[PDB]
């Protein structure tokens, strides 16, 4: 055998550099070796998310040196569409993250529920994404895994952008690989562009773009540029996919210009969302 | 099926309309109420303690 | 097409036989993200003279009438939405309707009444509606439109929520404490004899609401 016994989580984390105490509440998952839980802070009844990461999983210094970029990153940002940095701090034995909560989870659960979204729903998730990424673009920073799965949403339905486990600022798998990525010539902004559209075409066509059952044919798919656009998605929203999956990321459009897209200027565009929307469609 | 004391109308073989059903004082429908099978999940007041 | 992918994904788990295991470690295939998003908090069947009468966990209400028609009113207190016999579903306020609607507006009212204890974008509010129910002397089974199933079990006062596009099931306690598990990984890791046996009489009743139709 070859791991060491994992260490308990404490009932209550301390912050002793802040003297705060964070009362662990329920399990909420685990991403990647760490697991969240609800946590409260018990003088002021804050309720927010905590990632708690045993250093077991930190000890050669490729793994620490991660940890640390994750966490610098991710707390020199302040923007409503990025999961809030509440703060982070240490005991022997875990490095413990403090996270704005999103108890609506992610857009992969949605996606999930509802496959396909109404083209309405779209525009918005999309343009609260964006908004998103032109403030980490506007900062130098990629992020390099933007997937379903860490576009997250709170209880007003607003998207958090969140995982800056492979951001860095100006590696492991992303989920949706760029061709210039794949292809090894280097790689930039343009890298979450090819993500974003890889997220529309999910929310409007109700599945991903390229990927398959064998991960092979998926990665000769991307390389290719080789995805076709169902015929029922209108030639406004299919011009856009397009656009943001072209094969040359110096043909993307910049972050700055999607919002403009007449994908975004036409047509009907809720500027909020109920929780209904979570599970079916709304009203219209 | 034998279990099934009460279900959901078959839309084949259920009344077509609510026409020929009276709308009742809702005193009488409170308390007929109380006597069909029901979950209301109550949770008790605990006077700010 | 939900009773049908639930039904198998019950025949996997339960084929499984997940609590003859000689060490369960049922706390790993738990899954918090796949909590439900609205199940049923209260109901009374009054389906002798009305229908069937619901209170969902956000705290809107809905009627299955005798006549196979919804009405569903949201937590607002006025918007509707009606499901008619052939499935058509129509938007309106409890200040205007059609007046062939208006005993069934009354009819609600009461319902909502005798269970009872807006910002921009609660206008877009849409809610799932109750498709099937039946009834036992031990347990109630519900299928809403979004392919939720939900079994209460009267004894125990204890639930199980089924999801077949999560692929989940969450059970309720007596101590009304929520545990989401996704039901690939309680074939993987296990689950107590408990949640077992209720799993398998979740797909029981399953079969029964696909029998009825």
């Amino acid at each position: 055998p070859k791991s060491a016994p994992l260490k308990e989580i404490p009932d209550v984390l301390v912050d002793p550099r802040t003297m705060k105490r964070y009362m662990r509440g329920r399990f909420l998952g685990k991403g990647g070796f760490a697991k969240c839980y609800e946590i409260t802070d018990m003088d002021t009844k804050e309720v927010f998310a905590g990632k708690v990461v045993p250093k077991s999983m930190l000890l050669k210094p490729h793994q620490k040196e991660k940890m640390s970029t994750e966490i610098a990153i991710h707390k020199s940002l302040d923007n409503p569409h990025v999961v809030g940095f509440h703060g982070f701090f240490e005991d022997d034995d875990f490095v413990y993250v403090v996270l704005e909560i999103c108890r609506r989870r992610s857009l992969l659960e949605l996606h999930k529920r509802r496959k396909a979204v109404t083209e309405p729903e779209a525009r918005y998730f999309m343009r609260q994404t964006i908004q998103g990424v032109q403030y980490l673009h506007n900062n130098r920073v990629i992020h390099r895994n933007l997937k379903l799965g860490n576009l997250f949403l709170n209880d007003d339905m607003d998207v958090k952008i969140g995982d800056f486990g492979l951001a860095t600022k100006i590696c492991g798998t992303p989920n949706y690989i760029a061709p210039e990525v794949l292809c090894k010539k280097g790689h930039s902004f343009e890298v979450d562009i090819w993500s974003l559209g890889c997220i529309l075409y999910t929310l409007l066509v109700g599945k991903p773009p390229f990927e398959t059952s064998c991960l092979k044919e998926t990665y000769i798919r991307i390389k290719k540029n080789e995805y076709s656009v169902p015929r029922h998605i209108n030639p406004v929203a299919s011009a856009l996919i397009r656009r943001m999956l072209h094969a040359d990321p110096t043909l993307r459009p910049s972050v700055a210009e999607l919002l403009t897209d007449e994908f975004f200027t036409s047509g009907y565009a809720p500027m909020r969302l109920p929780t209904s929307c979570l599970t079916v469609p709304p009203r219209f | 099926l034998d279990d099934l004391v009460a279900e959901s109308p078959r839309k084949e073989f259920a009344r077509i309309n609510m026409d020929g059903i009276a709308v009742p004082d809702e005193r009488e429908f409170d308390i007929e109420a109380d006597m069909r099978p029901h979950e209301l999940e109550q949770e008790s007041d605990t006077f700010g303690a | 097409t939900h009773l049908t992918d639930m039904l198998q994904q019950l025949a996997v788990v339960n084929a499984a036989k997940p609590s003859d295991r000689g060490f369960i470690r049922q706390e790993e295939a738990e899954d918090p993200a796949c909590i439900p998003v609205f199940w049923i908090s209260k109901w009374v069947d009054y389906s002798d003279k009305y229908g069937l009468g619901y209170q969902l966990s956000d705290n809107s209400v809905g009627v299955l009438f005798n006549d196979s028609t919804r009405l569903i009113m949201c937590a607002d207190g006025d918007s509707l939405q009606y499901i008619d016999r052939n499935s058509l579903e129509s938007y309106l306020s409890v200040r205007s309707y059609p007046s062939a609607l208006s005993k069934k507006i009354t009819l609600l009212k009461y319902f909502r009444n005798y269970m009872s204890e807006p910002r921009e974008g609660d206008e877009l509010t849409r809610l799932p509606y109750l498709r099937h129910w039946f009834r036992t002397k031990s347990a109630i089974v519900l299928h809403l439109s979004n392919g939720t199933v939900q079994i209460n079990f009267f004894q125990d006062h204890t639930k199980l929520i089924l999801c077949p596009l999560m692929g989940a099931v969450t059970y309720i306690n007596e101590k009304r404490e929520f545990y989401t598990y996704k039901m690939t990984l309680i074939e993987e890791f296990g689950c107590c004899k408990e949640l077992a046996s209720r799993l398998r009489y979740a797909r029981n009743m399953v079969e029964k609401l696909m029998a009825c139709k």
